[PDB]
C-alpha cells in the first residue's frame, strides 16, 4: 500500500516494523519477564551500594572489567591460525607496505631521471 | 529577567483552566481531586489528548509511561511540581 | 573482588559450557550467542545486537545517563564505536540505498552538468580587450632588450 | 491503570522529602559571611600603549632596514614633489570628446 | 522515566503511543491551530473507528498497517520540545549539576560561610545514617527470596520510616543548578 | 614617524590588555563583560584612523618587526601586512564584535560563566586579526588554527551536552581535512619559492602551478564550508546564539575567502583553479540555498543562507574579481551579524524556543525586532541602494558579463531567486499569521543593551554600502554596457523567488493534508549527505581501526612473528635438550658417535 522500508546495517529497522512485537507466544512473555527480572536483580544490587552512606569510593563494575580484559588481554589466547586469519593478516599487514613502496619508489625514479637529463625546473630550490 | 518563580498555586490554577477549557468537561462538575474516568467517564483515548494540553500549556514533554497513570488534575499538579522542583 | 571464573574464557564447545557463559555474563542462555569461532579472538565473549547507543530509551533511568547503560549488564565489544558521540545506526525517515541513490546520482548529475558547461561556455559577443603599448609587454614582466612584434589596434 | 496504592504513597513520601530539601537548600539573611577617574581608561589603556609601541617602532624597529616598508605613493600629472619641486607634465592634449 | 518499566507494552499502550505520536507529527505537518484542530479530529475519528473491535488478530492488524501508515507519512523534522531528548536544550544544564558529596571537600574557610546550610547539612546527614539499617531491612523482608522481579520500590509502611533508597532521588542537584 | 604603523599595531595591541587582566581582581567582578566591551569600542575607534588615512592617500604597508627565526637563507619574522583589505576588514570585524558583546551582556546574562564567556569572544577576536594582517604563511597559520581551536571552545561551551561535543569535533576533523591544503601549499611555496612571506611568494610565480592553488583551495573549502566539506557550519549552531552571530556567521567562516583573496595574483594566471573554485562555489551556493527553504529551525536556516552566501563568494572569485568578493564580505557581515541577532532575540523572549512553527505573530509584539529583520533580510536580498546591493548585485551582473561556464551561471541566479525564497520563509513563519507559542507570554525586547546593539548594526545595514563603494578607489573596470534584461535579471529572479515563495507559504492555509514528496525530502533531510557521510566512512574507518590494526596486526600477528615465535622455539629446544632420564648407559653410546665423529669429520681432513 505504501513503499516499504528496509533496513540497513547503518540505519536498522524500527521496533515498530518489527513483526516479533506482533507474533508473541506465551514462551516469548516468559522470555521477557525473565529479562526484566535479570535487569531488576542487577538494578537492586547496584542501588544497595549506590545508596549506602558508609561507602566511599568507585563501585566495581564486572562487565567494564569484562569488557576491558576482552578488548585487550583475552585475544591472543583465542587466536587461531586460519586461512582466513592468515589472508587478512598477510593483505592487511603487508600490501599496504609495498603498494606505498611502489608508489613511492616509482614516483622518485621519475623524478631522479629527470634531475639527470636537466629538464625539472629546480631554479630557487635553496632550502630542502 | 528569566521566567518568574512559578508556584505550586500557578501549576494548580492553570491546570484547572486547560481543563475547564475542554468541552467534554463541563466547569462546575469538575474538581481537583476528580478522577478522569470514575468522575468523568473518560475513555483512555480522551486522556491523552489531555496530556498533550498539559504538554502545550507548560512546554514541555512528559514520557508515555509517567503520563498514562496520570487520572486527576492533583496527580497532574504533583507531576509538573516535582518536575520544575516546586516547594511552594 | 572479581575472582578469576568471572573473566572471558574460550569458546564454549558443549551446551553446559554455554550456560556457564551465559549465567558469567548476566544473561538468559537462550538469549547469549558467541561470536563464531574462528581464530579472531572474541572468545567466549557475547555477541550482542549491534544497535547504537542512540537507539535506546532516553526516558529510561539509566545507571550512567550519558552512556545510557546500566551497571552489570553486559557491554558490546564496539561500545567505544557506538557511544552516541560517534556511529548512528538509528532508523531514518528514509530508508539506506534511498539516499544513497539520490545523492549519488545528484553528485553525479551535477558533476556531468558542471564538464558540459565547460563544453558550451557562456560569453558576451565582444572580440578581445585591447591593450596600448605592446599589449602591455614591458609591464607584464619587461625583458626590454626584445622589441617584440608589433600588436597593432585600429579604430573601428 | 493509574498509580498502585503503594506507588502512590511511595510518591507522596518522596515529594515531601524532596520539597524540604528544596526549601533547606535557601539561604539566610545573613548566609554570605564574608570574612574582613573622569577619563583615566583612555590613558591606561590607549595613551599608554600607543606611547610603547610608537617607542619601539620609531627608535628600534626603524633602526634596521627594510623592517617598515610602505608602498610607494601615486603620482599623477600635475603633482608637485616635495623633495626636489619638481613638476610632472599634464597629459598630453586629451581628445576632447565633450 | 519516573515510573518502573514493565515487562511489554500491552496492545492498548500500544494504540495510544501510536495515537500520540501520529498527532504529534500530523501537528507538525499542520503549523496551524485551526487545520491541526480540523486534521486531528479526523485522526480521532479515524481511531475511533475500530475503538471496540474484538478479534484481536484483526486488531494487530490494522495497529501493524497503522505503524506502516505512520512510518511512510512521518515528519523527517517533527517538532521537538527544547528539553525533550532531541531538542535544543536536551542536557544543556547538565555541566551545572554538581553532586552534593562535593560539599564535603569544601575547605574550612570556605564552610565558614554559610553556617547554616552545612547545619541543616549536618541534620540532612544525620537523618540519613540514622536511617539506612531500616530501609536495608525493610527491602530484605518484602523482597521475593528468587529477587525482586520488577524495579518497583516499596514506600515506608512504619511510622518513623523513609522509603527505602531515597537519597539520591530527593538530593537532586536540579533543573537550574545555575 | 608617520602615525600609520603605531595605530595599526595599538589597534591591536590593546585587545589583548583585557587577556592579561584575566588573574586580576576585575575577572571575578561582573563589571568584567563591559570592560571588554569598551576595550573592543575603543579598539574600534583607533582603527577608524588608519582607514581614512588610507582613503584619503592610499597608504599601505607591512611592518616585520620582530625577527623570530632563520633557517639557512629562510628568514621568519614577525610581520603584519596592513593593505586595503587589512585596513579595511579590521573596523568592520570590530564594529561587528562590538555590537555582539553588548547583545550578549543581555542574552547571556543569566550564564554562571560570563566572564570566561567574553574572555573566550575576545580570544577569538585576536586570533582573527592574527589571521587577517598575516604578511607570511606561519603567522597566517597560527591565526587560521587559533580561530579554529576558539571556535572548538565555543561550540562546545555547554559541555554537558553530547550533542555539543560531538559538532565541536566535527568542526576540528572537516577544518583539518583542510589544514591538508593549507600545509601542502606550505611545503610547495617553501621548496619552489624559498619564502613563505607574500613578497617573495609574488615575485617568484609569475605564472604558478596547479598544486599550491589546489592545496589553498583545499584550504579555502574547508574554512568556508563549500560543499565538499560544508556540513559542519548548519552544525556548528550548537553553541550559543552569540557565538554563531559572530564566529560561524560573518567573521571566521569567511577566512578562506580571504586567504583566497590574498593570493589573488597567482589565481590570476592559473585557469584551471579558477574553474575548479567557479564550480566549488556554485555548486555550494545552490545546494545550500535548496536545503534553506524547507528548514524549521531559525539558526539553521540562517546559517545554510551564510553558506549559500559563502558559495557566491567562492563564485566572484572564480570569475577573477577578488575586490568584489572582498567587497561583499565587508557588506554581508552587518546585515548576517544583525539578522542573527534577531534570531537571538525572538529565541530569548520565546524561552529558548528556535523552531519557527511555535512562532506566530510577532509582528506586533517585537516591533524593533519586526523591523530590523525586515530590513536585514531586504539588505540580504539585493534591495536597490541598501548595503547588500553595492556588492551582490554587482556580483551576478559581473558573472553575467564573463566567460563563466554556463551551469555555475544558471546555478547563481537559481540560487539568487532561492534566497529571497527562504527570507520569505523566515518572514512568513515567524512574524506573520496567529500565535503558536505557549500562552504564558514572556516577549519583551525593552533592554537598551539589546535595542542599541541591533540599532548600531541597522544602521550599518542601510548606510555602509553607500559609505564604502564612494570611498575605496577604482580596483576593476566597470561593466557599463548591458542588456537591459540582463541588468535587471537579480531584481527579476530576487521578485519571482518572493512571489513563489510567498504562494507556496499561503496555500499552507488551506484545509487539505498530503504526504510530501521525494524532493522534499531530498531537501529537508540535507541531501541525505549527512546520514550518509556522517556514518558510512566513520563506521569503516572505526571498524577497522580495531578489527585489524589493533587486534589482527598489534595484537595477534606482530606478536606471533617476533615474541611468540622465538619463545615458543625455544622452549621446544629446552625441553628437548632437558629431558635426559639420567642413564648413564644412554649418554655415554652418545659419546661414542661423538668421537667416532671427530676422527673422521675433523680428523679426516687436516
Ligand atoms: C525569469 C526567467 C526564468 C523563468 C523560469 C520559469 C519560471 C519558473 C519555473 C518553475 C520553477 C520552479 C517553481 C516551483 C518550484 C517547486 C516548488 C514545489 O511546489 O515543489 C513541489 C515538490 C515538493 O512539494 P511537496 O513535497 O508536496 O511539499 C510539501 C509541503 O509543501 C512542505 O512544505 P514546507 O514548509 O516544507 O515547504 C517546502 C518548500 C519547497 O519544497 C521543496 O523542498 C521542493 C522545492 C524544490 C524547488 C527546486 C527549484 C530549483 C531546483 C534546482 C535543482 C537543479 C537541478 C537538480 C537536479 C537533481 C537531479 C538528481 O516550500 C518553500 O519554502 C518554497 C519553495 C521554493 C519556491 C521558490 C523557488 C524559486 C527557485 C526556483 C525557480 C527559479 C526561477 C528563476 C530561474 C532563472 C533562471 C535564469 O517538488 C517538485 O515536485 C518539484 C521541485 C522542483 C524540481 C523537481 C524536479 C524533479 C526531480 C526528479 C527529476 C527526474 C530525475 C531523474 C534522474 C536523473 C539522474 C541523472
Ligand atoms: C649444511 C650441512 C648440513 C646441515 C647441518 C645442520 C642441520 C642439523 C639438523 C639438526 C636436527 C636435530 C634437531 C631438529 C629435530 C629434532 C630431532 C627429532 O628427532 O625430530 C625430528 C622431527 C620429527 O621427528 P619426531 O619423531 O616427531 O620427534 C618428536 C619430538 O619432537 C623429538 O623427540 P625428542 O625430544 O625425544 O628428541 C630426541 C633426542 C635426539 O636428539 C637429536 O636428534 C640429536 C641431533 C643432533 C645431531 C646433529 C646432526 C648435524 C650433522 C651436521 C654434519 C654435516 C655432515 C654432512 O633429543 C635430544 O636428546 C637432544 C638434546 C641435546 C643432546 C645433543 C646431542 C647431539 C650432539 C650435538 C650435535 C652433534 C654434532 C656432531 C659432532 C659434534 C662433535 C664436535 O623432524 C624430522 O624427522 C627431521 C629429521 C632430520 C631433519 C634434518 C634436516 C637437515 C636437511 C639437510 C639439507 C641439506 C641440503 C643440501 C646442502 C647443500
Ligand atoms: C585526505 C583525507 C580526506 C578525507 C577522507 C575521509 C575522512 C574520514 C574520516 C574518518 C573519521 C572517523 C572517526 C571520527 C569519529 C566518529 C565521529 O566523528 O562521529 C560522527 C559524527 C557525528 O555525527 P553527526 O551527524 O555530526 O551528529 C549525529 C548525532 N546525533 O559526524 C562526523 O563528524 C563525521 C565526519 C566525517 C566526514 C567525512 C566526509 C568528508 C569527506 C570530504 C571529501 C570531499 C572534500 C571536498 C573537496 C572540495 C574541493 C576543494
Ligand atoms: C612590557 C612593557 C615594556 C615597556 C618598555 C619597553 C619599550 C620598548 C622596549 C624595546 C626593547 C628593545 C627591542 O626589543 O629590540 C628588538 C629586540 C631584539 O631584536 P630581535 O628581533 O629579537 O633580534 C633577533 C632575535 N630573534 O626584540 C625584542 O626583544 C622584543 C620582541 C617582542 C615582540 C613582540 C611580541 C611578539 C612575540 C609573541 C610570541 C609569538 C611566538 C612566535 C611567533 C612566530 C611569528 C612568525
Ligand atoms: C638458535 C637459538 C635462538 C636463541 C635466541 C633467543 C631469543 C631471545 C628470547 C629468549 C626468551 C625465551 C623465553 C621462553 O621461551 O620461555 C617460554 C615461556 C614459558 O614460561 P616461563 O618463562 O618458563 O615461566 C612461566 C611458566 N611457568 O613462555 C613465556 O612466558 C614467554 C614470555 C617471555 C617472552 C619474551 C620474548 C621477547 C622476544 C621478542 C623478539 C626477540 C627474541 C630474540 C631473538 C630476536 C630475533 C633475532
Ligand atoms: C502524520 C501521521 C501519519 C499517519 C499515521 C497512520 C496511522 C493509522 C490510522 C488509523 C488507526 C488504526 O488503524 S487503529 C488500530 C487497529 N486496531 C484496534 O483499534 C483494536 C481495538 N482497540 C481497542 O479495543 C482499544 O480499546 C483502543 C481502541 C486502543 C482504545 O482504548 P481506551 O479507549 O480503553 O483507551
Amino acid at each position: 500500500s505504501f513503499p516499504k522500508y528496509k533496513p540497513s546495517r547503518l540505519a536498522t529497522l524500527p521496533a515498530t516494523l518489527d513483526p516479533a512485537e506482533y507474533d508473541i507466544s506465551p514462551e516469548t512473555r516468559k522470555a521477557q519477564a525473565e529479562r526484566l527480572a535479570i535487569r531488576s536483580r542487577l538494578k537492586r544490587e547496584y542501588l544497595l551500594q549506590y545508596n549506602d552512606p558508609n561507602r566511599l569510593g568507585v563501585i566495581e563494575d564486572p562487565a567494564l572489567i569484562r569488557w576491558t580484559y576482552a578488548r585487550s588481554a583475552n585475544i591472543y589466547p583465542n587466536f587461531r591460525p586460519t586461512p582466513k586469519t592468515s589472508l587478512l593478516g598477510a593483505l592487511f599487514g603487508i600490501g599496504p607496505l609495498f603498494f606505498w613502496y611502489y608508489v613511492f619508489k616509482t614516483d622518485r625514479d621519475k623524478k631522479e631521471k629527470l634531475i639527470q637529463e636537466g629538464k625539472l625546473d629546480q631554479t630557487f630550490n635553496i632550502s630542502y | 529577567s528569566d521566567a518568574p518563580p512559578l508556584t505550586l498555586e500557578a501549576i494548580k490554577d492553570r491546570v484547572l483552566y486547560v481543563l475547564k477549557l475542554y468541552d467534554k468537561i463541563d466547569p462546575e462538575k469538575l474538581s481537583v481531586n476528580s478522577h478522569f474516568m470514575k468522575d468523568l467517564g473518560l475513555d483512555s483515548l480522551d486522556q491523552v489528548e489531555i496530556i498533550m494540553a498539559m504538554e502545550d500549556e507548560f512546554g514541555f514533554e512528559i514520557p508515555d509511561i509517567d503520563a498514562e497513570k496520570l487520572m486527576c488534575p492533583q496527580e497532574i499538579v504533583d507531576y509538573i511540581a516535582d518536575k520544575k522542583d516546586v516547594y511552594e | 573482588h572479581v575472582t578469576k571464573d568471572m573473566f572471558p574464557g574460550p569458546y564454549p564447545k558443549t551446551p553446559e559450557e554455554r550456560a556457564a557463559a551465559a549465567k558469567k555474563y548476566n544473561m538468559r542462555v537462550e538469549d547469549y550467542e558467541p561470536y563464531p569461532d574462528d581464530g579472531m579472538g572474541y572468545g567466549d565473549y557475547p555477541k550482542l545486537p549491534d544497535r547504537s547507543q542512540q537507539e535506546r530509551d532516553p526516558w529510561y533511568d539509566w545507571d550512567h545517563p550519558d552512556l545510557r547503560l546500566n551497571w552489570g549488564e553486559p557491554i558490546h565489544w564496539d561500545l567505544d564505536m557506538y557511544i552516541r558521540n560517534r556511529v548512528d545506526t538509528s532508523p531514518t525517515p528514509v530508508s539506506w540505498n534511498t539516499m544513497c541513490k539520490h545523492l549519488f546520482g545528484f553528485v553525479a548529475f551535477m558533476l556531468f552538468m558542471f564538464w558540459v558547461g565547460e563544453i558550451y561556455p557562456s560569453y558576451q559577443p565582444v572580440g578581445p580587450k585591447q591593450y596600448p603599448y605592446n599589449d602591455l609587454y614591458l609591464e607584464r614582466g619587461g625583458d626590454p632588450t626584445k622589441e617584440p612584434e608589433p600588436v597593432v589596434h585600429y579604430e573601428i | 491503570s493509574g498509580y498502585t496504592p503503594d506507588e502512590k504513597l511511595r510518591l507522596q513520601q518522596l515529594r515531601e522529602l524532596r520539597r524540604r530539601w528544596l526549601k533547606d537548600q535557601e539561604l539566610s539573611p545573613r548566609e554570605p559571611v564574608l570574612p574582613p577617574r573622569h577619563s583615566i581608561f583612555a590613558v591606561t589603556h590607549v595613551l599608554i600603549p600607543v606611547w610603547i609601541i610608537h617607542y619601539y617602532l620609531k627608535y628600534h624597529v626603524t633602526a634596521k632596514p627594510y623592517t617598515v616598508v610602505e608602498r610607494k605613493p601615486r603620482i599623477f600629472p600635475g603633482d608637485t614633489i616635495l623633495e626636489t619641486g619638481e613638476v610632472i607634465p599634464l597629459m598630453k592634449e586629451f581628445p576632447d570628446q565633450h | 522515566a519516573f515510573s518502573a518499566p514493565a515487562a511489554y507494552l500491552t496492545h492498548q499502550q500500544k494504540v495510544l503511543r501510536l495515537y500520540k505520536r501520529a498527532l504529534r507529527h500530523l501537528e507538525s505537518w499542520c503549523v496551524h491551530r485551526d487545520k491541526y484542530r480540523y486534521f486531528a479530529c479526523l485522526m480521532r475519528a479515524r481511531f475511533d473507528e475500530h475503538k471496540n473491535e474484538k478479534d484481536m488478530v484483526k486488531a494487530t492488524q490494522l495497529l501493524r498497517q497503522a505503524e506502516e501508515e505512520f512510518w511512510y507519512g512521518q515528519h523527517p523534522q517533527p517538532y521537538i520540545f527544547p528539553e525533550s531528548p532531541g531538542g535544543t536544550s536536551y542536557e544543556r544544564y547538565e555541566c551545572y549539576k554538581v553532586p552534593e558529596w562535593c560539599l564535603d571537600d569544601w575547605h574550612p574557610s570556605e564552610k565558614a560561610m554559610y553556617p547554616d546550610y552545612f547545619a541543616k547539612r549536618e541534620q540532612w546527614k544525620r537523618l540519613r545514617r540514622e536511617s539506612w539499617e531500616r530501609e536495608v531491612k525493610q527491602l530484605q523482608e518484602e523482597t521475593p527470596p528468587g529477587g525482586p522481579r520488577t524495579e518497583a520500590l516499596p514506600p515506608a509502611r512504619k511510622e518513623g520510616d523513609l522509603p527505602p533508597l531515597w537519597w539520591h532521588i530527593v538530593t537532586r542537584p536540579r533543573e537550574r543548578p545555575m | 614617524m608617520n602615525p600609520f604603523a603605531s595605530l595599526t599595531l595599538t589597534t591591536l595591541t590593546i585587545l589583548t590588555i583585557p587577556i592579561m587582566m584575566s588573574n586580576s581582581n576585575i575577572y571575578k567582578t561582573n563589571l568584567y563583560p563591559n570592560y571588554v566591551k569598551t576595550t573592543v569600542s575603543y579598539a574600534f575607534t583607533l582603527s577608524l584612523v588608519p582607514l581614512l588615512m588610507f582613503m584619503h592617500t592610499g597608504q599601505e604597508m607591512i611592518i616585520s618587526n620582530w625577527h623570530w627565526m632563520t633557517l639557512q637563507t629562510v628568514e621568519l619574522s614577525l610581520s603584519f601586512k596592513m593593505d586595503y583589505f587589512s585596513v579595511m576588514f579590521i573596523p568592520v570585524a570590530l564594529f561587528v564584535t562590538w555590537s555582539i558583546m553588548e547583545f550578549s551582556m543581555w542574552y547571556m546574562h543569566s550564564d554562571p560563566f560570563i566572564n570566561r564567556f567574553f574572555k573566550y569572544l575576545l580570544l577569538f577576536l585576536i586570533t582573527m586579526m592574527i589571521l587577517v594582517t598575516a604578511n607570511n604563511l606561519f603567522q597566517l597559520f597560527i591565526g587560521w588554527e587559533g580561530v579554529g581551536i576558539m571556535s572548538f571552545l565555543l561550540i562546545g561551551w555547554w559541555h554537558g551536552r553530547t550533542d555539543a561535543n560531538t559538532a565541536a569535533l566535527q568542526a576540528i576533523l572537516y577544518n583539518r581535512i583542510g589544514d591538508i591544503g593549507f600545509v601542502l601549499s606550505m611545503a610547495w611555496f617553501l621548496t619552489h619559492s624559498n619564502a613563505w612571506d607574500l613578497q617573495q611568494i609574488f615575485m617568484l610565480n609569475n605564472e604558478c602551478p596547479n598544486m599550491p592553488l589546489i592545496g589553498l583551495l583545499l584550504a579555502a573549502a574547508g574554512k568556508s564550508a563549500q560543499f565538499g566539506l560544508h556540513p559542519w557550519l548548519p552544525s556548528a549552531m550548537e553553541g550559543p546564539t552569540p557565538v554563531s552571530a559572530l564566529l560561524h556567521s560573518s567573521t571566521m567562516v569567511v577566512a578562506g575567502v580571504f586567504l583566497l583573496i590574498r593570493f589573488y595574483p597567482l589565481m590570476e594566471t592559473n585557469k584551471l583553479v579558477q574553474t575548479m573554485t567557479l564550480c566549488l562555489g556554485a555548486i555550494t551556493t545552490l545546494f545550500t540555498a535548496l536545503c534553506a527553504i524547507t528548514q524549521n529551525d531559525i539558526k539553521k536556516i540562517v546559517a545554510f543562507s551564510t553558506s549559500s552566501q559563502l558559495g557566491l563568494m567562492m563564485v566572484t572569485i572564480g570569475i577573477n574579481q577578488p575586490h568584489l568578493a572582498f567587497l561583499h564580505i565587508c557588506m554581508h557581515a552587518f546585515f548576517k551579524a544583525m539578522l542573527f541577532m534577531c534570531s537571538g532575540s525572538i529565541i530569548h523572549s520565546l524561552n529558548d524556543e528556535q523552531d519557527i512553527r511555535k512562532m506566530g505573530g510577532l509582528y506586533k509584539a517585537m516591533p524593533f525586532t519586526t523591523t530590523a529583520l525586515i530590513i536585514g533580510s531586504l539588505a540580504l536580498t539585493g534591495m536597490p541602494y541598501l548595503t547588500g546591493f553595492y556588492s551582490k548585485d554587482l556580483i551576478i551582473e559581473a558573472v553575467n558579463m564573463s566567460y563563466t561556464n554556463a551551469w555555475a551561471l544558471l546555478m547563481t541566479l537559481i540560487a539568487t531567486s532561492l534566497t529571497a525564497a527562504y527570507s520569505t520563509r523566515i518572514i512568513f513563519f515567524a512574524f506573520l499569521g496567529k500565535p503558536r507559542f505557549p500562552p504564558l507570554v514572556l516577549i519583551n525586547e525593552n533592554n537598551p543593551l539589546l535595542i542599541n546593539s541591533i540599532k548600531r548594526l541597522l544602521i550599518g545595514s542601510i548606510f555602509a554600502g553607500f559609505i564604502i563603494s564612494n570611498n575605496i578607489p577604482p580596483m576593476t573596470v566597470p561593466n557599463t554596457t548591458m542588456p537591459l534584461y540582463m541588468k535587471m535579471t537579480a531584481l527579476i529572479v530576487t521578485i519571482m523567488g518572493f512571489m513563489l515563495a510567498l504562494e507556496l507559504n499561503n496555500t499552507t492555509y488551506y484545509l487539505k493534508f498530503k504526504y510530501p514528496s521525494q524532493t522534499y525530502k531530498f531537501s529537508n533531510m540535507l541531501g541525505y549527505y549527512p546520514s550518509i557521510m556522517h556514518r558510512l566512512p566513520t563506521y569503516h574507518n572505526l571498524s577497522m581501526s580495531q578489527k585489524s590494526a589493533s587486534s589482527l596486526l598489534d595484537l595477534i600477528w606482530l606478536e606471533t612473528i617476533l615474541p611468540k615465535t622465538t619463545s615458543f622455539i625455544q622452549m621446544k629446544m629446552s625441553i628437548m635438550v632437558s629431558n635426559q632420564k639420567g642413564l648413564i648407559k644412554l649418554y655415554f653410546l652418545s659419546f661414542l658417535i661423538t668421537i667416532m665423529i671427530s676422527m673422521t669429520l675433523f680428523n679426516y681432513h687436516e
